RNA sequence: GAUGUCGGCUCGUCGCAUCCUGGGGCUGAAGAAGGUCCCAAGGGUUGGGCUGUUCGCCCAUUAAAGCGGCACGCGAGCUG
RNA sequence: GGAUGUGUCGUCGCGACAGCCAGGAGGUUGGCUUAGAGCAGCCACCCUUCAAAGAGUGCGUAAUAGCUCACUGGUC
């Protein structure tokens, strides 16, 4: 878990998740877990 | 472009979407107004080497050629739009930008096709046949090859107006 | 069928820079051998398709 | 969006106020949802309308229009999760209807069943969750694969039928 | 970056846009959004990195030398005149200046060159396009 | 017509950018032992040599030997 | 700075698009650089068969392979 104030994507299977008011990332690869919080 | 009023007061015009804009010749110079979309939809097309119908509010469609456009700053949207009526015979000079088709044999070989100056401008370019666009050879070029005024096949009844030796085009060397 | 225009032109190795300094330079006669020998490794239909198809291995090569 | 909804003769549906009542041969289940978004049987099959076509009521349109097929599925065949035991040593018994673990744990972890839920063992190395209510039957038989976490270097725990688990590997 | 030969010292004033226009010596342009001061440092930060990106040419263009000598505090107190000549050279830019400019690459190899070189930016900015013709 | 100055001793309390104890994500995480980040101030956070020291170095250990504030806390409380 | 948070105006283009089943090149192990093939970097990005598969996107190995996309058909 990777906590970074500009979440962007970094491939073709990052997928950002609008939760509980709070910017997440989803991914197959699990390097590519960046959240803001 | 249905241009319609055509009043000294900005005031009904800068909220909506509407631009400022004259248009003259020598004759008449009535103050005009046209609208923001009509115009940001045509003067892409015809630019500054194409004619468009103006009719105004009533019935009077006058032939006119964009001239001057001044830009608002900090927003890529005009604000003032400068026409100039056609005459017939001699007018006004008018500037023709210079395109590029075909590959170079300076590109391939490493070096880089840049163009010194994108807009040519020409003396007299006779009305009814205004220049739209202007094709120069290119492949003809190396590296160093400097393609001058005096190297620009004519549209035809037209001359130029910079000097016959101003590089045009040029290909600059790699790196 | 590099190896082949390596024997044919006389080419040591290739070309780093096949944009400014080429190789050799060899005929269509060449090219009958190759796609002669190399049969069973081509579909190409008839006649030129399969002539056509060397011509662009030879073209990224330096000849 | 979702309007064709798969109605069959053993369910029963009931529009009655807020409580969306529910019967059939597996058991009565009820799904309560919202009272503005518009909601009935037409004719044979059953259609979900909508007021208003923006967001805040589409997104709830097809939320409806999948739970109630939910409880259909669920009162005329009813859901059964498959599991699966794969490592060294890895079993499961039974006790009574409670399914008993045994994976690498020094105490063997006992896990019990909530009203409505039962166990099965074909197997020392399967285990299957069957239920009624399809979201309890996910909530159930997760519980029992959070016990053992497939590792990425074997994954082993608890998985579901095959599970696509690439190994990472040491070494 | 720094000037050859100046009289040294200046002031600070800022107003709107003079001699910035929207597209020459290039097809793309980039454009600053806010007024600010840059730096003489920050240009080579914005020019050596659009060269990274681009391993052969040298179209970029850089028509915005600074020519405002900056003063500095160097140790403490105040019981002085003209502290810090030598600082550093700062070149203003109001909103509708364009700082930079390339040509020959694609849209795609400019949007990364202009970005980059924009992270580094004491402002906004933003990268524009042809349809100008003002003067020439 | 006065807001006693450094350090120490004494007595505490508070914040979280957590020194060690707890609960997690990722790893170039096999295991063990670590790195890094996120959550978390309940409690703990040793004894000595040199120096006025604050620091710091060193000895011997420890899960750990945290970083700041409170007039660089505290002299109508003590040392000087 | 970052983001499928919404409301309201604009600019490009399209039996789709997403999903699901199936196919995926033959030239080729492109030429070149190096102890050494879609995917380190130089250069190109050509041809053929076809209802059709771009010498090419990402992950990967010391290279290999393999897993997929762009492109085609079918079912709603
Ligand atoms: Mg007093
Ligand atoms: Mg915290
Ligand atoms: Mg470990
Ligand atoms: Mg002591
Ligand atoms: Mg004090």
């Amino acid at each position: 878990m990777k906590v970074r104030s500009s979440v962007k994507k970094m491939c073709d299977n990052c997928k950002v998740v609008r939760r509980h008011g709070r910017v997440l990332v989803i991914c197959s690869n699990v390097k590519h877990k960046q959240r803001q919080g | 472009m249905e241009l319609t009023a055509k009043p000294r007061t900005p005031k009904q015009k800068l909220d909506e979407s509407m631009i400022a804009a004259v248009a003259y010749n020598k004759e008449n110079n009535v103050s005009f107004a046209l609208d923001r979309k009509a115009f940001d939809r045509a003067f892409r097309q015809q630019s500054t080497t194409g004619l468009f119908d103006i009719t105004v509010e009533g019935g009077e469609t006058f032939p006119a050629l964009v001239k001057a456009v001044q830009m608002d700053k900090r927003k890529r949207a005009p604000i003032h739009v400068d026409f100039y009526m056609v005459t017939y015979g001699e007018p006004v000079e008018v500037s023709v930008p210079v395109h590029t088709t075909g590959r170079s044999q300076g590109e391939v070989q490493g070096g880089l096709v840049d163009i010194v100056v994108h807009n040519l401008q020409i003396v007299a370019p006779g009305p009814r046949r205004i220049p739209q666009e202007l094709v120069v050879d290119v492949t003809k070029m190396n590296i160093g090859d400097h393609i001058t005024a005096g190297d620009i096949k004519l549209p035809e009844g037209c001359t130029l107006a910079a000097d016959p030796e101003l590089t045009v085009v040029s290909v600059l060397p790699p790196r | 069928m590099s190896y082949l225009i390596r024997k044919a032109a006389g080419i040591g190795k290739g070309s780093s820079t096949p944009n400014k300094a080429k190789v050799g330079k060899l005929n269509w006669d060449q090219v009958l051998e190759i796609a002669k020998t190399k049969m069973p490794d081509l579909n190409a239909g008839s006649v030129e398709a399969a002539a056509n198809t060397v011509a662009g291995t030879a073209r990224s090569m330096g000849v | 969006g979702k309007q064709p909804i798969a109605v069959p003769s053993g369910v029963t549906v009931n529009a009655q106020d807020g409580v969306f009542k529910v019967k059939g041969p597996k058991g009565e289940l009820t799904v309560p949802y919202n009272t503005e978004l518009t909601v009935r049987q037409d004719g044979d099959q059953l259609l979900v309308e909508r007021p208003s076509d923006a967001q805040k009521h589409r997104a709830l349109h097809g939320l409806t229009r999948t739970l109630v097929a939910n409880a259909v599925k669920g009162v005329s065949d009813g859901y059964t999760i498959n599991l699966e035991l794969r490592g060294v040593g890895f079993r499961a018994k039974l006790t009574g209807k409670a399914l008993e673990m045994n994976i690498g744990y020094s105490h063997p972890v006992i896990i019990e069943p909530p009203a409505g839920v039962t166990f099965a063992v074909p197997e020392p190395t399967r285990i299957d969750v069957s239920g009624i209510d399809k979201q309890l039957v996910g909530q159930v038989a997760a519980n029992v694969r959070k016990v053992r976490k497939p590792d990425a270097y074997h994954g082993k725990g608890v998985r579901f039928v095959g599970e696509q688990i690439a190994l990472k590997a040491g070494k | 970056k720094r000037t050859k030969f100046r009289k040294q010292f200046r002031g600070r004033m800022t107003g709107d846009a003079k001699g910035g226009d929207y597209v020459a010596f290039g097809d793309y342009g980039l454009i600053a959004m806010e007024p600010a001061w840059i730096k003489s440092n920050q240009i080579e930060a914005c020019r050596i990195v659009m060269s990274r990106h681009f391993r052969r040419g040298g179209k970029i263009y850089i028509r915005i030398f600074p020519d405002k000598p900056v003063t500095k505090k160097p140790a403490e107190t105040r019981m002085g005149k003209g502290k810090g000549a030598v600082e550093y050279w700062v070149s203003v830019v109001k909103p509708g200046r364009v700082m930079f400019e390339v040509a020959g690459v694609t849209e795609e190899q400019a949007k990364e060159a202009f970005r980059l070189a924009g992270h580094k930016l004491p402002i906004q900015t933003k990268m524009v396009k042809r349809e100008v013709y003002d003067e020439a």
